[PDB]
């Protein structure tokens, strides 16, 4: 989002060429402005993701838990995806389920790997998916 | 080509400098300059005509934008270029809100300002001269000092705007409502005055004025039987006084009113745009135990945050959401997460600008709950309000 | 009347609704293909198209490859798209049709209404300043010139160097200046691609300057944007030893407020022109706040006033101490003052007694095209 | 340039704002009005109004009840609407204004969007096939004539009676045709209204025609629509009274097709125009089925038929048998047969031939004014 | 002026008669005359333009609507005039509706059929006559002959729609359609030859050849434990024949297939129009136990009543609701009656013609849960439409 903000004015041109070619879009790091809701309005970004630290402040903050209600409202209501980041633990991940999440990254799931690491990451997965 | 005027409104003086020098080489004509809005009114009540203002849409010294609307209503201005070549998913919107004002726009200055940029810009004006509407000095834009002598005179009144149910009508609350009863221009609603007021340092006295008429009305309410809170709008600078919440109180006291019958209203820029020392009024009117309510939201997320707790029992849609429903339907969607936003917080909504029941009726399938706008009621002064407030 | 529209389909229904609909309205003839490799192929080998067609829609990354074929070929002068456009992408999808040079003239939804049909060929015909796409076009087209403007001693009558200038020879309006194409080169970062284009035509002036025993100095403005730019030094040296020319032959102005937005990363380019021996004026020196700081910190060659200086000299006495002290400036680094805008002999001797030594202007010569320019050169 | 716009608006700051975007684009006066009694004096002592602007949405029967005031007074040209219109009764509404006679020039939301007032003006002033509006106007201001055209026997020079034709005194376009008017006038029920000043005219020339000693029957027509009114036949001898003409002097054509149509109701009418004494003719006789069955069960008094019998008598025998048996017909009844449409000497006494007494066509007489009529029947 | 060239469509002798005598009176040029759908486009593939058609919008014997859409398609037809100056409220959208055809509105004729009003509309269609597209016999619109042969040559494919679920694209069923394996004119959907079957009673052959491969389909799936029941559409006419239903059960049985294994369609219009004999077949598919879904529902409600049992276990709204969706938003109320009144019956509501996101969204928010159409996925061809049935 506020690479976005600050980007050149040609833009555009790069992000229509992509969204009409059909690869996905996804605004990242959503919510750092200054002018969230309007800039998702005017550009069709096929994915949202919020930052790690709205499920850090799940236990503290009953507001971290709003926002990530009123995003997960907001990209159902425009027919997108919302990835949530920093799932770290099954607490946060059942508390993310109630409040309509799908889809997310963190350490629960997976670091980062290399190629190699990854695919034998996936390999597993879809085995465990089977059973 | 003559004559052309410009008006640079540039809050940071090497930037300002910078511009200037580089206009005086370029353009046939006069260079005005504006620091702050003081400045910029002033510039704008003497000239006859500005041909174009270059504007800067973020300064810290001054609102660029309200300048425009202010400007606009002049009818004094063709032409805004802007100094900020920003934001370009948000590019079209920001062209087109100008292009509502009643302005033309004619392009972005880069932050370089290149000679050879400028003078397109120019040669661009210059085509578009004739094709563009009159300029006329319109009387009706009270001045400064016109505005000055009203709030000195006692001929602001208060008027109130109901918040009511979107199914049925039932009445909750209402919004207190600044209005003018101009000497020799009939009865002006903020837009003719609120602008000047806030440059000057006046809103303060216009807040006290119509907050005692406002407990009067909530007084005579409660004496009714009728549990309606009346809500005032509150503006950032006036949280400038250590006192504002202290002061609030003793006046609620005095006219034998509980906190709780009272709510306040900042709009979400104003919250951003606030110092902590400055948001630590809101901190004791939460505590008081008054309503709080922001208003004008809609535009993201990160107001939530400047505060440990939420003090707001409400938030308020701002009313171009109502209108831009057909216009472009993916605010629908912002309707959405307010509509889940509140619900979340445990809080209130109010959607404004509500004047079609193909309007309320979309709301209510969106979720919204409470509603201001012509379709139910137009901001009565006291006495209509108080009959107004007889019959549920 | 009689107009020539190429429709690129690939789905044969739509295909076969769009061409009918096509010939009910369309005056003239109709092309056809079923994808990409057959479109550039009915291009390989035909004359004007006057509208092409293609869905972006429902596909896609052809579409846009076609376009640019469409683009290359310089055959094609406008398009309609064959879905409508979502209004929140609408400027976005112009802009990409007329960077690649095309005139976008609408766009309508499948199948075809009429009427639609019609307003668009009304509208096209009805258009027989200059466009995006009339730049880019310009551009991909060699029609942008250098001029030159060279470089006198006031004092004598002097050849000192020259300062290379872009002008476009337009097909119907002729000749224009950079604000005639600059903002849209600007806005749509085409400045680079000019330049090299303008840099090459140079080198080739300069070397018949250095075949005719001349020591004129062409000096070429750069962009701060290119500035930027990760090898624009190794280019220009590149440039000038296959041109076998010495850096020092050649000169590049930067203006002082570009200068102030110029990117990071700038000063690498910068070095590498100064230790390569390439020459670096200030332009337009005086526009800021710090500019007698800037100098103290960059090892300019050459410093350039501008046309306002002189203009101002007669009716305003501050012009001429700075003006002075500029002199002084210039004198106490050991480079050159170039003074822009000299019109009048009034003008040439107090400039003269104020102590610079070269300036610009219509008293010597107009921006003139090479072989004008070599002419006056032959001639001093 | 210069226009002139009166606006009414009640809510004062609207009416503020509303005049405020005007004085930027309308050049010209501009008039304001709290209500309805302050427009309508606005009026009361004006000239041409270029463009009346009302809100219809806030108010309401107000609005409209100004229109008509803006109707009646005569000296406005154009509406705008100072709220956007519904795009479901968009032609509605259009067509509201239009019946008043006024021309609508477009709609618009306060406060006006400065290019939108552009727009309208543009539009307006480039208004400088008869609509709606102009027959509404054309009939509130009596520019409807009746014209004559006489039905004379074939044998002889004669003269029998006459067809009153409606004609229009266009301001631009000159005399007129119905099926330049019929249509609007048939769509949007202002047949009547034709019918009463025509009616009127027409016995005022059968008076002149009484008074010169002339037994000129003065034949007009009757749409169906009107053979459903409650009093017509009523009005029709009030009128007749106040003449001091007798039924008989005249006669009421309606077509065959027409008849057919007619409302359940028709014979009320009917009846009483027979009695009463009125002739009673059946116009464009044998274009339904049931020709033969309809002057059976209907006493009239004379038969018609047109054009198109004469024209292909020559080409078509048929039309010859059908003519004679016609003759037949009327001869058998005792009525008369008019025959349209004769044009050629040749015609003419072919029908004599066939047994045919009256006619009509451009061998005699084509239609004519109140006064060339006058002068045509002093003379016989 | 010239050749003049008009189509009356008239089914009533007696109208078309005094119709005609009055054309022939006034027009200059010949009038042609249509009393069926089969003089209609035997006169149109015969004829090389047809300047104007006289149109009655409600005849027992002919269908005036679904000639004039075949009659756009045919390039041939400039204007058309209406026969019957019907219904003061629906009169734009009857415009508008003729205008996206292709086709000019002239007006209308009164049933007077007055001469001096035909001249008015001929002076009309002569001021428009160069304005107007040009007249060109489009090749693509096979003829009668053709379409009767390419039925006779095996050249018609089943092709197969999915329902699915709106939250997802679950699969749910799907429709079976018609597409013509033209020799040289490539894959044709019903625009170019239903009307035509529908007019020389060449539906029930179609239906039979589709039916069947649809069976083979439908035992494909089965065998893949896929639960995917087929629907068919059924012509009105079809219902002629006292054993439709007899003859579908023993093709099922046939195919190993019980009756719920398949559905049949009928639009709202078809099923208005049958004679009580026709719909006693429904009701004894209703009974053998097979689905029925009356199709291109959303006109009314008085299709309801013509049955002493509702046979219906499924409703589908006509595509153009999700198109009318922005384009005129009262249109969603209709939606949302629609999905009470599916609810209200316990049947099942599919809705159509859904193509984009921002579409599905809104349907899922009216109540609506069950979708065809091109976002989902386009109409396939076995294969294809058996692998996509591998995906859960
Ligand atoms: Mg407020
Ligand atoms: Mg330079
Ligand atoms: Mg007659
Ligand atoms: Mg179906």
């Amino acid at each position: 989002e506020t690479g976005l903000i600050s980007a050149p004015a040609s833009s555009l041109e790069n992000l229509v060429r992509l969204w009409i070619m059909g690869c996905g879009l996804a605004m990242d790091d959503f919510g750092a402005g200054y002018s969230s809701l309007d800039r998702l309005c005017e550009f069709p970004f096929s994915q949202i993701k919020l930052d790690r630290t709205f499920v850090q402040k799940m236990k503290t903050q009953p507001r971290s838990c709003a926002v990530i209600s009123s995003v997960v409202a907001l990209a159902q209501a425009l027919g997108i995806s919302l990835v949530v980041e920093g799932v770290e633990s099954d607490e946060q991940r059942v508390r993310l389920i109630e409040l309509g999440c799908s889809i997310a990254q963190g350490y629960l799931f997976a670091r980062p790997m290399p190629e190699q690491h990854f695919l034998d990451y996936c390999s597993g997965s879809l085995e465990h998916h089977h059973h | 080509m003559n004559d052309l005027n410009v008006l640079v409104l540039e809050d940071e003086p090497f930037q300002r400098l910078v511009a200037v020098t580089a206009l005086k080489k370029v353009v046939p004509g006069s260079i005005l300059e504006a620091a702050d809005g003081k400045e910029a009114v002033a510039i704008l009540e003497s000239c006859g005509h500005v041909d174009i203002a270059i504007c800067d849409l973020q300064m810290s010294g001054m609102d660029g934008l309200a300048f425009l609307r202010h400007a606009s209503l002049s009818g004094k201005v063709h032409s805004v270029i802007l100094s900020s070549e920003v934001d370009p998913i948000l590019r079209q919107a920001t062209i087109s809100m100008i292009e509502c004002l009643g302005l033309n726009f004619l392009g972005d200055l880069g932050k370089p300002f290149s000679l050879e940029r400028i003078t397109a810009l120019l040669t661009r004006y210059n085509a578009r001269r004739q094709d563009l509407p009159r300029q006329i000095e319109v009387a009706e834009l009270p001045s400064v000092a016109d505005v000055v002598r009203g709030l000195d005179n006692g001929e602001f009144e208060a008027y109130y705007q109901p918040k009511v149910a979107l199914d049925g009508g039932g009445l909750i609350g209402a919004e207190v409502l600044a209005r003018w009863n101009h000497p020799h221009l009939g009865v002006l609603p903020p837009s003719h005055f609120l602008y000047v007021m806030e440059t000057y340092n006046l809103v303060d006295k216009l807040f006290w004025q119509l907050f005692s008429q406002g407990l009067a009305t909530r007084r005579k309410l409660a004496q009714l039987g009728q549990p309606i809170n009346l809500a005032f709008n509150v503006h950032p600078s006036q949280l400038g006084s250590r006192a504002l919440a202290e002061n609030i109180s003793a006046l609620l006291t005095e006219f034998h009113l509980p906190p709780s019958s009272v709510m306040f209203e900042i709009t979400e820029t104003g919250l951003i745009s606030a110092p902590a020392s400055s948001l630590e009024n809101l901190v004791r009117l939460w505590i008081m135990g008054c309503g709080l309510a922001m208003d004008d939201f809609g535009a993201g997320y990160s107001s939530l945050d400047r505060l440990c707790e939420f003090p707001f029992s409400q938030i308020k849609l701002d009313r171009t959401f109502v209108q831009k429903m057909k216009t472009q339907p993916r605010s629908c969607a912002v309707i959405s997460s307010v509509v889940a936003l509140a619900q979340a917080l445990g809080i209130s909504l109010v959607v404004e600008g509500v004047e079609s029941d193909e309007q309320r009726v979309r709301l209510i399938e969106l979720g919204c709950s409470i509603a201001q706008g012509y379709l139910f009621a137009r901001p009565m002064p006291e006495q209509h309000f108080l009959d107004y407030c007889s019959g549920s």
